[PDB]
Order: C-alpha cells, then structure tokens, then sequence
C-alpha cells in the first residue's frame, strides 16, 4: 500500500494532453450566440472519423511501484496483536506434561 | 453525364438563410485570411476568390471550397 502511494505521488498523474484545443478564433464571432467557444469544442470533436480510442494499455508501467526498505520501515512499529503472554500463560503452563 | 435529373423551383420566394457556418482553411490561406488589417477586408478577401455573394449564394454541408485546400465543414441549422 505504501509503496503503491508512493508510486502514486511520483508519477503525480498530470500533464496529459496539455493545449489540444487550437487557437481559431476570428473577428466576424460577434454577433450571435456569445458561448463560440463552446460551438468551436464541440466543431472540433465533431470533426474527428470515430471514438477509435485504440491507445496502448500498457504505457502505465504499473509495474515499476516497487518497494525500498525505506518504504519496508513505514511499519513504525505497528502495536502489538497479542496484548501479553501472561494472558496466555496457562496455556503451555497446563501442557508441561503431555496432553491428557 | 446525367441522362435525366428531377427539379423543381422554390415557390413564393421561401429561402432559408443559415444562422452559423464552419471553414477549415490550410496553413497558408488561413495565415494569409487573418494578417488582414480589419475584419471587412476579410469578409472582402472571402468574398472575391470564392464568388460569394451575400443574401445571394447558397451553400452546404460539407462543401469543399476548393480541392485539397479548404473546405466548409458544416451549416447550421439548416443543412
């Protein structure tokens, strides 16, 4: 879990597909409907064949979330499951001898 | 060439005229549109090559304005 966090953080998953949108603004877009911007995204999605979205699954690299000792120490001395022994103690101290 | 064809005129003088129309232009037509100085010699500069004339011309969908250079990718609302 850690080292997946960390892998996380470095890689940051940012800076995709900055600037897609060109710059075609042109004077004659007054006038008339003042959301053009809106009519030029959706002109420019529209001009694209199909939803192909045929992208290389394996450009991720999920692999390389690999662990370090450092990361290993992260435990920081996790508390205990077993309060104490001397709850326990009874349990081989009745078993000294061999089972009944 | 056609053998024959189907026409039939407009009655009553009912033409559409188009709210909004898209242009895809190249690199060098389209660099050569906007270093224009003002915006009516851009409207001239589109009028004169093509021979639009407005409240005169009508145009489609999909047009190719000329080959391989230049096309109207869309009308709206009416095609």
């Amino acid at each position: 879990l850690k080292s997946v966090h960390r892998w996380l953080s470095a890689a940051d998953q940012s800076e995709v597909v900055p600037g897609n949108d060109n710059i075609e603004y042109f004077s004659i877009n007054e006038h008339g409907r003042r959301e053009e911007n809106r009519l030029r995204l959706k002109t420019l999605l529209q001009q694209d064949v199909v939803h192909e979205t045929k992208t290389s699954t394996s450009a991720a690299s999920e692999l390389t979330a690999v662990v370090t000792i450092n990361d290993l120490l992260e435990a920081c001395q996790e508390t205990k499951p077993s309060i104490s022994t001397s709850e326990l103690v009874k349990l081989r101290g009745i078993y000294d001898r061999f089972q009944k | 060439t056609m053998d024959f064809c189907y026409f039939e005129p407009i009655l009553d003088n009912v033409v559409p005229v188009l709210d909004s129309v898209t242009f895809l232009i190249n690199e060098q037509l389209y660099s050569k549109l906007m270093d224009l100085p003002q915006e009516m010699q851009q409207i001239q500069f589109l009028h004169y090559k093509y021979n639009i004339n407005s409240m005169e011309t009508v145009v489609h969908s999909r047009d190719i304005l000329t080959s391989g250079l230049c096309q109207i990718l869309n009308c709206s609302p009416f095609p």
